[PDB]
RNA sequence: CACGGACCAAGGAGUCUAACGUCUAUGCGAGUGUUUGGGUGUAAAACCCAUACGCGUAAUGAAAGUGAACGUAGGUUGGGGCCUCGCAAGAGGUGCACAAUCGACCGAUCCUGAUGUCUUCGGAUGGAUUUGAGUAAGAGCAUAGCUGUUGGGACCCGAAAG
RNA sequence: GUCGAAUUUGGGUAUAGGGGCGAAAGACUAAUCGAACCAUCUAGUAGCUGGUUCCUGCCGAAGUUUCCCUCAGGAUAGCAGAAGCUCGUAUCAGUUUUAUGAGGUAAAGCGAAUGAUUAGAGGUUCCGGGGUCGAAAUGACCUUGACCUAUUCUCAAACUUUAAAUAUGUAAGAAGUCCUUGUUACUUAAUUGAACGUGGACAUUUGAAUGAAGAGCUUUUAGUGGGCCAUUUUUGGUAAGCAGAACUGGCGAUGCGGGAUGAACCGAACGUAGAGUUAAGGUGCCGGAAUACACGCUCAUCAGACACCACAAAAGGUGUUAG
RNA sequence: GUGAUUUCUGCCCAGUGCUCUGAAUGUCAAAGUGAAGAAAUUCAACCAAGCGCGGGUAAACGGCGGGAGUAACUAUGACU
RNA sequence: GAAGACAUUGUCAGGUGGGGAGUUUGGCUGGGGCGGCACAUCUGUUAAACGAUAACGCAGAUGUCCUAAGGGGGGCUCAUGGAGAACAGAAAUCUCCAGUAGAACAAAAGGGUAAAAGCCCCCUUGAUUUUGAUUUUCAGUGUGAAUACAAACCAUGAAAGUGUGGCCUAUCGAUCCUUUAGUCCCUCGGAAUUUGAGGCUAGAGGUGCCAGAAAAGUUACCACAGGGAUAACUGGCUUGUGGCAGUCAAGCGUUCAUAGCGACAUUGCUUUUUGAUUCUUCGAUGUCGGCUCUUCCUAUCAUACCGAAGCAGAAUUCGGUAA
RNA sequence: GGUUGCGGCCAUAUCUACCAGAAAGCACCGUUUCCCGUCCGAUCAACUGUAGUUAAGCUGGUAAGAGCCUGACCGAGUAGUGUAGUGGGUGACCAUACGCGAAACUCAGGUGCUGCAAUCU
């Protein structure tokens, strides 16, 4: 009949990769992790013990418990009408950080500097981010530089 | 019109003896095609008349259960004759040729005042037991087994090399020289430390010293039958011995 | 008497109807789950805060 | 499967609380011993007419009893439980397995 | 081209009772409930009353049993209001209800065992990723109504049988 | 048909309902027989069929999950109504940008790993996996075969370097940043770290767009648990108005205008009326509206006429028209 | 149970039934007897019928196949 | 007269007993049966690049085995190929070079791993004790399984370490009842002691229909509640099949593709055959054939008029208008 | 800049072929009493840096090399796809409108980069 395994239809999304077979490099272990701070999680197909299910490969969470092996990730999963609030314990093989975390904590250093330059400048401090703009007018300059006249072209086949 | 066959047992001993003996008296010239199953296999008849055939041939040969069923095809009208595809569905008892058995306590007292701890010998035509230790002949039609299944204790799988010391022979014989006390032990525990399983078996003129026997051992099993449960721990044998090789 | 044995139509419809909401995860999240040796010391550093804030500053 | 007749296993018996030797036996089931609460309601409405009041089991399915070992300490003789998987054979003692062999 | 309906009058189908759930109205409030019964009566009404009983104010344990403040009845985070300041905007003090969290208290389990001791009884004190329908300045009882649940012939009509 | 006998018949008289009687049909026993008639327990039980009595107002479903001797039914979760409570710009959204992850489908690849399938000829201790007999094991017989023994061709839902579109996870700051030093039995060689803090600094651009007929939480119960259709992706099947899935939209509950007619199609969703403009669709007449305007094509001794849609193909023509 | 007469009614006692003037220690309840125990009780021995074994039975129910060989071949409704 | 402490009668016990009574005789399902288990589960695929996703879809597996095939450390390297060696060859043992894993890892398939998770030794019991939190199927209940810690005691290793069973994904079970272990603790309600029985905490005996009933048939003598949710007669959708028509022209017709037969490819029609479906009717459409009787279609057997022939006449064949 | 121990990113670092390498460091190379491991002091142990050498290891250089990694108005706005029509077609499918957008190839270039400590005419 059916089968609803812990591991079903990993087939492809637990291979390890072609010619990253091996051992892990080391300077997996040795990253830092504080409780808050945002993870991703990409499941190590090497390491089975703290590995986790199917369903939270690509997900993304909170660090509130951090042991020997193993950090505290907790997840939310929808089911229903309704959003839970799942937790895990995985093994730091397979956890890893957030890019998109990190380049927000140095746009703050960057918000807090242009304030207290623009403070003893004294005006104007425009902190706020743009979306993209339609762009303004301006002189196009033939010098140089004849329009090309194109033509629609014929049929060929050359097959 | 299809004779389905089936046999409720892993290993199936007794259907591979019904192949041979199919080819030998050439039974099917009768059939169109021949498919196979999970448990047995399936005949493909052209004519009903045909059909009734086999099972008259199983019959004689083999411990057999069946019944018919049929189905509607075409419901003609002028005629009447309304083309029913008929099935016939044939079920081999699942006691192998040397299955350790444990009988009922009703059943095996009414056949022989036979002891319930018995094997197998001639899986023809009605199953027929045979008591190891003090000889005695006990047959089972299908008539009297299927009103009441059981099943088989052991298999054909559990079988444990043994080897012959001696033959002591107390003198009794039915037909093939009958308890004959033999001092066994098993291929494991001889090079290790001394152990010898000293018991009675039917094999006693056909075996000499120094030849490998098959055999149950008892007493390192956890059987789970609720007809071994009811019987006398003190008075079942530690090893049965089924064959020579 | 066979029938439909299993269909997802009209599914996703009737969820959206009261609300995805998340569930709003308040201050000062529960320590349940936590290695039982730090909250073992988490209890007597708040005892001991508490306990020198009121001697010192009142 | 084979198991030893004798182990080294954690004792809580008031007096070690630690790791001993223990020996290994088989668990047996035990007689029906009546008089019991079971037997004597049982007897009770067994007897009169009617036959049959209580359900008899027949589709009995399993092949395997699960296998118990009774740890009993040498020092202190405190018995203690402990369980397998389900298994055909069970034996203990005899036929260390060797490898390489002929 | 599924079933009932020729026409007309009258009859005709979610009712009552016991014990209850949420909600709402009213009295009373750590209490509450006169009406089994007695007193009286313009008499199956009204009016009046003893003492018990009922749930409530302490849980927990399977039981023998024990049985709720280290403290402004605890700290933290918000919190309606009010107070102070301001011309306002705002700032500060206090923060009931409720929501989140770490504690303390009592019972069960588990562990440590002080003075003593009829030498085996007694369990002081301090514990623990455990546990309970607990305490932490009471909120219940009685009546009535909508609805809902269960047993009743239970929305009305209907078997073949025993 | 039979008609002098196992004949026909009156009155008497016996046998009673799991009992009678039967030259045997399950016949007969007061129009009742594979278990009579009457009364009672009795208004016997039903997941089954039919019925269910005044009006207006507001809101408004579901045929799906898990479990059941369960598949015509229940229980639970769903959607829904009512009662409100706390507060009132709180912070949220069937959506986009910005940043950053995850996937192996389309398409590519075989002159990159892997690659079937169609048929199958030999090799008597290069194995045996079985079956049968066996007073045995120098043991026989019967049979799938061991083994492909030089090759010859194929691509891919169960093959992979590379890898889209659509859909999907999280971030875009007050519960935040920085500075200073407090707590402890945790941790460190170490007042090193860890978490939570006192005090001080940073405000309306407080950290992208856009929107917000308020946001958040609780209680309580009705109905439902037979579905269906189409665009698109698909699976078994010769094919279907066939069986089974995926995403959204609708019918069921829904009128109105258009397709002559029609539950789904196109337009558009309804308090009662007046006026103006329109949607899809139409303008010879039935039929409200141009026998308009402009360039061409076709003559049919079965013309042709409007998506869904009520059907027609391969193959021929010195019929005509343009290349 | 067959269904006048004239004629015949073959072979099979094993399966299932029926019966036995047959052999006895396998099965075996209540009461009784024996031991252990403070007693409730626990264990053992003997243990009727029938069952089981052995004999009869088809005008009782009923059933009535196949195989290999035998002076070269052939192999039989024959000898084995 | 005959019999006689036996028979009979009275209670208890074993055997016999369809003569009689009571009841039962699964579920899924292209009607129901037969078979199968899609009934509890596991891998690949269907599956349309997160998750979810159906069919009696496809290729398959499990109810086991293991004191090592579990746990810790150390040393080493595999499949196969090349060249060498008395007996020695296709294959024994020995030797070197090449060797990205083409071998192995208890079993299905898919992952994974090379100074190892493989092979060979060494010591060993962490396959133990206390009990909570979390993940998977999910109602966020159970059962099974799995991860990460804490409080103890150990194993191995020089050590950092790892170890709460098999490298990972399957390998299994409630209440009641019997039984064991632990506390040697609690109760036997007039008060005691010893037996006995009853409790708390934790394992075992099992329900495979696997969230867990104790269960054989027939009805052609049949009964009731219902169902076109579901068959048997017609209708409708479909045309594999059957019928029938075109294209190519193989074989032929001595020597001649098409006077004429026409195998075989390929394009079609129709409902005169049969299947596939189950839309309509089971509170009934009177379900085969013949006799009688009218009308309609043309794919033309005969009649009328023509066309082609391998048509001299005669006799025929092919074909056109034609019902 | 060369070396050595220890690393990080893990083929631009690999593989194959030849050719060089002062100084110092590595590396082969001498032995067997002790420790220990072996059938064998070959590996591992131990002792001497003494007797000997850059021939190997290793490092560097070379190659219209194999591989590998970056770029491209290279292939290519092609393949494929989201949304829309009372668009075409008998069907198969194909155009257009608003959007997104590959791969194989071909061509051009490249052949390790660096952290900590120590050591050398």
């Amino acid at each position: 009949g059916k089968s609803h395994g812990y591991r079903s239809r990993t087939r492809y999304m637990f291979q390890r990769d072609f010619r990253k077979h091996g051992a892990v490099h080391l300077s997996t272990y040795l990253k830092v992790y504080k409780v808050g701070d945002i993870v991703d999680i990409k499941a190590n197909g090497s390491i089975q013990k703290g590995m986790p299910h199917k369903f939270y490969q690509g997900k993304t969470g909170v660090v509130y418990n951090v042991t020997k092996s193993s950090v505290g990730v907790i997840i939310n999963k929808m089911v229903g009408n309704r959003y839970l609030e799942k937790r895990l314990n995985l093994r730091v093989e397979h956890i890893k950080h957030s890019k998109c975390r990190q380049e927000f904590l140095e746009r703050v250093k960057a918000n807090a500097a242009k304030r207290a330059e623009a403070k003893a400048q004294g005006v104007a401090v425009q902190l706020k981010r743009q979306p993209a703009q339609p762009r303004e007018s301006r002189i196009v300059s033939t010098e140089g530089n004849v329009p090309q006249t194109l033509a629609p072209v014929p049929y060929e086949t050359f097959i | 019109a299809t004779v389905q066959i089936r046999q409720k047992v892993p290993h199936k001993r007794t259907f591979l003896f019904l192949e041979q003996l199919i080819l030998k008296h050439n039974a099917h010239v009768d059939t169109i095609s021949i498919s196979e199953a999970k448990d047995g296999l399936d005949f493909f008849y052209a004519q009903k008349n045909h059909a009734v055939k086999m099972i008259d041939f199983l019959n004689a040969v083999v411990p057999i259960k069946h019944k018919k069923s049929e189905e509607l095809i075409s419901q003609d009208t002028h005629t009447g004759a309304s083309t029913y595809k008929f099935s016939y569905s044939v079920e081999i008892v699942p006691i192998c040729k040397d299955d350790l058995v444990v009988l009922p306590k009703k059943l095996a007292k009414s056949m022989g005042n036979i002891s319930q701890f018995v094997l197998c010998s001639k899986i023809s035509n009605t199953v027929q037991f045979m008591d190891p230790t003090t000889l005695q002949t006990a047959d089972l039609s299908p008539s009297v087994y299927w009103r009441a299944p059981f099943n088989a204790l052991a298999d054909v799988t559990q079988l444990v090399e043994f080897i012959v010391l001696d033959v002591d022979s107390t003198g009794i014989s039915r037909g093939n020289r009958v308890l004959a006390d033999i001092t066994v032990a098993r291929t494991s525990d001889l090079g290790v430390n001394d152990q010898v399983y000293y018991v009675r078996s039917h094999l006693g003129g056909i075996c000499h010293a120094g030849d490998s026997v098959m055999g149950y051992f008892i007493a390192n099993s956890n059987y789970n039958s609720d007809l071994f449960d009811g019987l006398n721990i003190d008075y079942v044998p530690d090893v049965v011995l089924v064959k020579k090789l | 008497a066979k029938s439909k044995n299993h269909t997802a139509h009209n599914q996703t419809r009737k969820a959206h109807r009261n609300g995805i909401k998340k569930p709003k995860t308040y201050k000062y999240p529960s320590l349940k789950g936590v290695d039982p040796k730090f909250r073992r010391n988490h209890k007597h550093a708040l005892h001991g805060t508490a306990k020198a804030l009121a001697a010192a500053k009142k | 499967v084979n198991v030893p007749k004798t182990r080294k296993t954690y004792c809580k018996g008031k007096t070690c609380r630690k790791h001993t030797q223990h020996k290994v036996t088989q668990y047996k089931a035990g007689k029906a011993s009546l008089f019991a609460q079971g037997k004597r309601r049982y007897d009770r409405k067994q007897s009169g007419f009617g036959g049959q009041t209580k359900p008899v089991f027949h589709k009995k399915a399993k092949t395997t009893k699960k296998v118990v070992l009774r740890l009993e300490c040498v020092k202190c003789k405190t018995r203690a439980q402990l369980t397998l998987k389900r298994c055909k054979h069970f034996e203990l003692g005899g036929e260390k397995k060797q490898k390489g062999q002929a």
